[PDB]
């Protein structure tokens, strides 16, 4: 019951141990292990932190089954400040991790909902170049 | 001139490419760093789970219209 | 300058777009001339 593993190299250059079936729900480490045959796993555009958090993703889900709601342990996994939720989105979806890239991507969409144009701007410190003009005339569909 | 394929880089993201099937593996990665910024010693590219060697061809690897290659990143 | 979703790959800045509802999206293009374009894009399809 206990499966072998294999090793990921963050950009800064730490290497992690990693579960096979674990890290294989990336896609990307899944192909670049099996056919290029690469052990570690270079990974040039994720550095150790945004790493760590992926792997501990990944474990949590380990046994997942297969609605649209978040579990409340991916809520809680994703109270991080904006940078890495952003960075978290890029190396989901570099690595081809579907269900985090979309738990992510629907956490930033939950930041837009339910909101003023302006509170959206504070939220994401939006720059405004609309004139008076343009923000009557999006005021149309 | 005048052959089209995909270059898969993420669960989402692609990068569209126009070629020719005497085009190089090196001319490939070439216009993936035109459009992206991604110098082609970074860049692995694979078409049915096989490394393409940047020497040989899109007709060697028998890679046609609308075929998807995968680009995958190496340190420099 | 730029923003959270102005700095994203397109496909992905539209894919995070593409979970709100048109009312959310029609308040979202309100935002910027760019995040306009994003999500009336998202608005087909709808």
């Amino acid at each position: 019951g206990a499966m072998p593993s294999i090793k990921l190299q963050s950009s800064d250059g730490e290497i992690f141990e990693v579960d096979v079936e674990i890290a294989k729900q990336s896609v990307t480490i899944k192909t670049m292990l099996e056919d290029l045959g690469m052990d570690p796993v270079p990974l040039p555009n994720v550095n150790a932190a945004i790493l760590k958090k992926v792997i501990q993703w990944c474990t949590h889900h380990k046994d997942d089954p297969g609605t649209d709601d978040i579990p409340v342990w991916d809520q809680e996994f994703l109270k991080v400040d904006q940078g890495t939720l952003f960075e978290l989105i890029l190396a989901a979806n570099y690595l081809d991790i579907k269900g985090l890239l979309d738990v992510t991507c629907k956490t930033v969409a939950n930041m837009i909902k339910g909101k003023t144009p302006e509170e959206i701007r504070k939220t994401f410190n939006i720059k405004n170049d609309f004139t008076e003009e343009e923000e009557a005339q999006v005021r149309k569909e | 001139g005048s052959m089209q394929i995909f270059v898969k880089t993420g669960a989402r993201t692609a990068i569209t490419l126009e070629v020719e099937p005497s085009d190089t593996i090196e001319n490939v990665k070439a216009k993936i760093q035109d459009k992206e910024g991604i110098p082609p010693d970074q860049q692995i590219l694979i078409f049915s789970r096989k490394l393409l060697e940047d020497g040989r061809t899109l007709s060697d690897y028998n890679i046609h219209r609308e075929s998807t290659l995968r680009l995958v990143l190496i340190f420099r | 300058q730029r923003d959270f979703i102005s700095l994203l790959p397109k496909e992905l800045a539209l894919y995070v777009l593409s979970f709100l509802e048109p009312k959310d999206l029609l308040q979202a293009a309100q935002t910027c001339r760019y995040w306009r374009i994003l999500a009336e894009d998202n608005l087909l399809w709808r």
